[PDB]
């Protein structure tokens, strides 16, 4: 609960919330301001509910794509860094958190999905989606599978859907939605055919795909930098590389910018700015979080330089450059909800690819 | 807050001006 | 390290103020400090000169800030930044310490702020000097220069 003189922070359970707490510890030691970091489920769905009533956390972490909706609801405070601090973060990251001429959050790091593969099981990762079925048939004969990744969240399937022409919007035209065009159908259909041919299972979720890969049961998974920590712990000899192409076109993952917004109803708004600018968004601050769960390519120029040498980050950048930064408009939540239903229904066989995407085209308005 | 710090800096200038031997 | 060096001076300055007002704070029970006290003596002297020439400002300083547990530290940082935004001189260092001392002795012991804020503010003052002022201070000869400048 938000009392005066304390910071409550929400951040999703797959990020490094423990490392963020030790940044909060350093903050309390200097300021006497206790920091409590929580990782509740459906954090992004609860925040608009409890913030609307003037409750919730002081600080909310999430990909930038959700903050436009929060902003137009009046749930986020305008953030007003001075030029000296604004110069410390890349301008394109600031762009991701600008809404109707407002900075509405602090950018933290750039996130892009990459192909993660087991070198012991698969020395040369496949360059194309098309060659995975044949690869799975060789691996199944030896008791393994080629690929498992989260099929319950459309984030992990959008790269294939967009590969051949799928897009969300279009400055941003909400009527022009590219969810049921020929490129989207061709991508989702390839996914469905993979399931029909028993190369994947519709019910695979994040935890199943992670356990399967980190236990050496599958040769490839699709995930972001936050997941590398557990792979290290599992000792799997892994690599991170460009996503597979589809119909000669690169996979186009939707690029997220982990951002920290300040609750407009919080009485601790200035305290949140001190913590975020002067403890989190420093080299030492981001390192603490990164050492718990890798952040990707951070928005801080000084620390991004230090990590760019990492080949895993470089592979992340390649996939990022071949992708597209997510819009932050409020309509993004409806788009996601719509596309989540279409992937699950098509994968499980409750709808065909066509009627699944048409409903999503409509629900995306 | 803004003008409180500016008024304090003028107070500090008055003191620096006094002890200035230069 | 260096922050500790500044806290020693700030602690004694705030401790004497606390005892004049009559308070008995834990950690500030007395002055066992004994050549370093010469810094303390100069700071109390010139600090007292500055507030005795602007009494009504310091008498009503807390009433204008209306400090709460939410705004105490941000208000401190903002006011301190504004003291030195257009430059530094020994007189402004003093102004900053008299602001801090009164901030810890008076505004920090208001009903809605407990005794625990005395040591917090002393730490805020110390950290600020070590982070933002230490370069200029050692440029001007450190505390030895502070002493020579004010006699
Ligand atoms: O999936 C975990 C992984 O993906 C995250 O991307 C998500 C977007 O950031 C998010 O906006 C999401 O949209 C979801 C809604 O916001 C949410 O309320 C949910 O209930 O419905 C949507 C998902 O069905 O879209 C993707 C996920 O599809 C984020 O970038 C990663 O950091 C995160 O770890």
């Amino acid at each position: 609960k938000i009392e005066e003189g304390k910071l409550v922070i929400w951040i999703n359970g797959d990020k490094g919330y423990n490392g963020l707490a030790e940044v909060g510890k350093k903050f309390e030691k200097d300021t006497g301001i206790k920091v409590t970091v929580e990782h509740p489920d459906k954090l992004e769905e609860k925040f608009p509910q409890v913030a609307a009533t003037g409750d919730g956390p002081d600080i909310i972490f999430w990909a930038h794509d959700r903050f436009g909706g929060y902003a137009q609801s009046g749930l986020l405070a305008e953030i007003t860094p001075d030029k000296a601090f604004q110069d410390k973060l890349y301008p394109f990251t600031w762009d991701a958190v600008r809404y109707n001429g407002k900075l509405i959050a602090y950018p933290i790091a750039v996130e892009a999905l990459s192909l993660i593969y087991n070198k012991d099981l698969l020395p040369n990762p496949p360059k194309t989606w098309e060659e995975i079925p044949a690869l799975d048939k060789e691996l199944k004969a030896k008791g393994k599978s080629a690929l498992m990744f989260n099929l319950q969240e459309p984030y992990f399937t959008w790269p294939l859907i967009a590969a051949d022409g799928g897009y969300a919007f279009k400055k941003y035209d909400i009527k022009d939605v590219g969810v049921d065009n020929a490129g989207a159908k061709a991508g989702l259909t390839f996914l469905v055919d993979l399931i029909k041919n028993k190369h994947m299972n519709a019910d695979t979720d994040y935890s199943i795909a992670e356990a399967a890969f980190n236990k050496g049961e599958t040769a490839m998974t699709i995930n972001g930098p936050w997941a590398w920590s557990n792979i290290d712990t599992s000792k799997v000899n892994y690599g991170v590389t460009v996503l597979p192409t589809f119909k000669g076109q690169p996979s186009k993952p939707f690029v997220g910018v982990l951002s920290a917004g300040i609750n407009a109803a919080s009485p601790n708004k200035e305290l949140a700015k001190e913590f975020l600018e002067n403890y989190l968004l420093t080299d030492e601050g981001l390192e603490a979080v990164n050492k718990d769960k890798p952040l990707g390519a951070v928005a801080l120029k000084s620390y991004e330089e230090e990590l760019a040498k990492d080949p895993r980050i470089a592979a992340t950048m390649e996939n990022a450059q071949k992708g597209e930064i997510m819009p932050n408009i409020p309509q993004m939540s409806a788009f996601w909800y719509a596309v989540r239903t279409a992937v699950i229904n098509a994968a499980s066989g409750r709808q065909t690819v066509d009627e699944a995407l048409k409903d999503a085209q409509t629900n995306s308005s | 807050t803004e003008n409180l710090g500016r008024v304090l800096a003028s107070f500090g200038d008055e003191i620096n001006d006094k002890y200035r031997q230069v | 390290a260096q922050e500790d060096n500044y806290k020693r001076i700030v602690k004694s300055y705030v401790g004497e103020k606390l005892r004049k007002k009559g308070l008995k704070i834990r950690g500030y029970e007395g002055e066992e400090l004994k050549p370093v006290i010469e810094i303390a003596k100069t700071l109390q002297r010139v600090g007292d000169e500055l507030e005795s020439a602007n009494t009504d400002f310091f008498k009503n300083m807390c009433d204008q800030l209306q400090i709460t547990p939410s705004t105490a530290y941000p208000t401190f940082q903002s006011i301190a930044d504004e003291i030195f935004v257009s430059g530094k001189n020994w007189g402004r260092v003093v102004a900053f310490l008299t602001f801090g001392g009164n901030f810890a002795v008076h505004c920090a012991l208001r009903a809605d702020m407990g005794e625990e804020y005395v040591d917090r503010v002393v730490n805020w003052i110390s950290k600020y000097m070590a982070v933002n002022l230490d370069y200029w201070i050692n440029q001007q000869g450190g505390w030895d220069g502070f002493l020579i400048f004010f006699e």
